[PDB]
């Protein structure tokens, strides 16, 4: 399908940047995910980026290191999240799915039997965490055989070799990184990525969605602003889960909130 | 793009976040150019000499084989500051570290043996020290905690996934991933991803280096095989790499069995377990049905490392290194046997080699053979769980 590529012509007639949440399947449990996911859209969520529950997230700081523990806590496995992935697709015919990978999980079965089940439940694409360019290649060329976008890293201290690379191989969008580390809401990005989001322009590379850190409005302007196509928050829509486990209702209520206000930010 | 091959046939791979690749590259670099260098490796020389103790002895066990045509040498790193073979491999680490201008070391640890060594070559050549450790380690662990804290490192208990080594090695590179500007990350085994199996095993090739010139000397030929405990596989690379070419030379890497293979409650990847991809490596790994990455068990603390280095995996593969596996029982007799009737308290760990030893002997006691079992660490840290055992057993 061509799920990214219609999202972003649609965006770029709206003069608007795209919003993309992630979340944990099956955090807290798979029916509140559900929920969860389906309020994510209905306030107004571009594309999703959605992560399977695995037993060593290295890429993820502890807001997200929670996520996954309450997900396995529920007895989530791989095998339910793309039950959840396939329904969610079934209920949502446009919107982009993303998933969040480790490799051990995309390995484990057979790389080439991963991205077919995940072009037979309809994810778009697929950013595999501790998979760097260098070891990349039967993971992109597996995706592509089965209509699965490869999502590559751009580090801000990317060389042009690199830019190179992630605007070649990449499908989808591109992953512009905030900073270094791992993920989460309480570490602000605090170099300027316009020159990278240039770059990635001039060698033809999928659309650039800004990653790490976002927590905040401005933030998804500020993406915008600098020539990005969008930006993508995680921790921020997790930490709402986390203070909100005991009230559903709230939960949700606060995700709905939080999700409209990020999404106007994006909008010319 | 790197200066050597990541891969040792098709396991290994440098299977890190993009955002950590210079920070390999980097490294690589250095390790290259620091082996060319004659000044790093005299200062690297005289550490390991004034310092750790270098050379280490080669004891002959004479009462352990009586009236057997096994001959038995025990390489004794147990002798090395410290007390484990982690020592010599630190001291190179932070030589590097200190050659890249950084002045901060992570580390990572289960039983606190490479933490403890961490914190020691830390201490000595002026670095800060922090160090990664899984809360259920860090309380069962509590003289090698405190030993860390005397030396100045902080030791920062992990909470998250298991909280065990695997989890003490995720948040090792979480750290990494924000500071190596700053910090250098001395990884504690010959695994994770290149090009620390490359590394660690050259810093710790001395082992097998004096072995084969001790046993020239002392026996006018090679062994028959050299024998080595495989947690993540560091005390084994180092003993087996001089001999690696010596094809008459078998190398054999004792996995922990645990309660037994057949209970799954062991430590025995690389023979019962299957390749996945973690810690920067694709390796056998100890893993759910579905890719979770699952705990090693053995009575030995140190042999935890729910992997092995990729170096063994391949070795194993081509059939130049054989490895096989010891149970709770088989290394708990072995220890026994070591401390009666030679006068050596054996880690655990390397309880398991001597244990493989004492089979080889006991099953064919008419088989000339010359075998060397590297004494990786000493055992003094073991006494308080073999008591409990032997207590349990009304042995006491
Ligand atoms: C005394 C001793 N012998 C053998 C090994 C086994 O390690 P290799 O296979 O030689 O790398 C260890 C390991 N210890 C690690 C893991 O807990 C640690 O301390 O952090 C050990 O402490
Ligand atoms: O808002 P934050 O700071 O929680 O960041 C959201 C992260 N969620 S994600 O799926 O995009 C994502 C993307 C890349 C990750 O690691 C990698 F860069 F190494 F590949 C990890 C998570
Ligand atoms: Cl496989
Ligand atoms: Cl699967
Ligand atoms: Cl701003
Ligand atoms: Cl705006
Ligand atoms: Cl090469
Ligand atoms: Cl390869
Ligand atoms: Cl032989
Ligand atoms: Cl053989
Ligand atoms: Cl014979
Ligand atoms: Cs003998
Ligand atoms: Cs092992």
């Amino acid at each position: 399908m061509e799920r990214y590529e219609n999202l972003f012509a649609q965006l770029n007639d709206r003069r608007e940047g795209a919003f993309v949440p992630f979340v944990t399947l099956g955090d807290p449990g798979i029916e509140q995910s559900l929920k969860i996911i389906d309020t994510l859209i209905d306030a107004g969520a571009d594309a999703l980026e959605l992560g399977v529950p695995f037993s060593d997230p290295l890429a993820d700081g502890p807001t997200i290191q929670n996520a996954n523990l309450r997900a396995f806590a529920a007895g989530v496995t791989p095998a339910q999240c793309f039950e959840m992935l396939a329904l969610i697709r079934e209920k949502h015919p446009t919107i982009p799915i993303g998933l969040l990978m480790y490799a051990n999980l995309v390995f484990n079965n057979g790389i080439d039997a991963f991205y077919a089940r995940c072009e037979q439940v309809g994810v778009d694409s697929v950013l595999v965490a501790d998979v760097p360019v260098e070891e990349s290649a039967p993971f992109r060329q597996a995706a592509l055989r089965h209509n699965i976008a490869p999502i590559f890293i751009c580090p801000p201290n990317a060389d042009d070799d690199l830019l190179r690379q992630v605007a070649s191989y990449g499908r989808g969008y591109t992953y512009l990184l905030s900073r270094s580390g791992v993920t989460g809401a309480e570490n602000r990005g605090a170099l300027p990525l316009h020159h990278l989001i240039e770059k990635l322009k001039e060698y033809h590379a999928a659309p650039a969605l800004q990653g790490f850190g976002i927590s905040s409005p401005e933030q998804v302007s500020a993406a915008v602003r600098a020539g990005a196509a969008g930006a993508i928050s995680g921790s921020a829509i997790v930490k709402i889960i986390e203070k909100n486990l005991a009230s559903p209702k709230q939960m949700l209520a606060e995700l709905r909130s939080f999700v409209s206000a990020m999404k106007a930010a994006s909008r010319a | 793009t790197t200066l050597l091959n990541p891969y040792f046939g098709e396991f290994g791979g440098m299977y890190v976040p993009q955002i950590l690749m210079p920070a390999l590259n980097q490294l690589e670099e250095a390790f290259v150019s620091a082996q060319k260098d004659p000044e790093f490796q005299a200062q690297f020389a005289d550490l390991l000499k004034n310092y750790a103790g270098r050379p280490t002895a080669l004891t002959k066990c004479q009462n352990i084989t009586a009236g057997t045509r096994t001959t038995l040498y025990l390489k004794r790193e147990d002798l090395l500051h410290g007390g484990a073979h982690k020592t010599n491999q630190v001291l190179g680490q932070a030589l590097l570290a200190k050659r890249m201008g950084k002045s901060e070391i992570i580390a990572e640890t289960g039983a606190g043996q490479h933490g403890v060594a961490s914190a020691l070559a830390s201490a000595l050549l002026g670095l800060k020290c922090r160090i990664y450790m899984g809360a259920k380690d860090v309380e069962r662990q509590s003289p090698n905690v405190f030993r860390m804290r005397l030396m100045g490192a902080e030791v920062i208990p992990v909470h998250s996934g298991s909280a065990t080594l695997k989890d003490a090695c995720n948040e090792a590179l979480r750290d990494w991933s924000g500071s190596y500007e700053t910090a250098h990350y001395m990884l504690g085994t010959a695994a994770g991803p290149h090009p620390y199996p490359t590394i660690v095993r050259e810093f710790q090739r001395m082992i097998g280096e004096e072995t084969k010139a001790q046993i020239l000397d002392k026996e006018g030929r090679l062994p028959d095989a050299v024998i080595a405990c495989v947690g993540g596989g560091s005390n084994a690379i180092g003993m087996f790499a001089d001999f690696i070419n010596d094809t008459s030379v078998g190398l054999i890497g004792v996995e922990p069995g645990g309660h037994g293979i057949e209970t799954g409650e062991h430590g025995a990847p690389l023979k019962h377990g299957r390749v996945g991809i973690y810690f920067g490596m694709k390796a056998p790994m100890m893993q759910t049905a579905d890719g979770q990455i699952e705990e090693s068990y053995s009575i030995s603390a140190g042999l935890d490392f729910p992997s092995v280095g990729p170096q063994h995996a391949y070795l194993n593969s081509i059939g130049r290194a054989d490895y096989v596996s010891i149970t709770d029982d088989e290394a708990l007799e072995a220890f026994k046997t070591l401390c009666r009737h030679e006068g050596i308290i054996p880690a655990l760990e390397s309880s398991h080699a001597l244990a493989h030893a004492l089979k080889m002997m006991r099953e064919q006691p008419e088989k000339e053979q010359l075998l060397v079992v590297n004494l990786a660490g000493r055992g003094d840290k073991d006494i308080f769980t073999v008591h409990d055992i032997l207590k349990a057993r009304g042995e006491i």
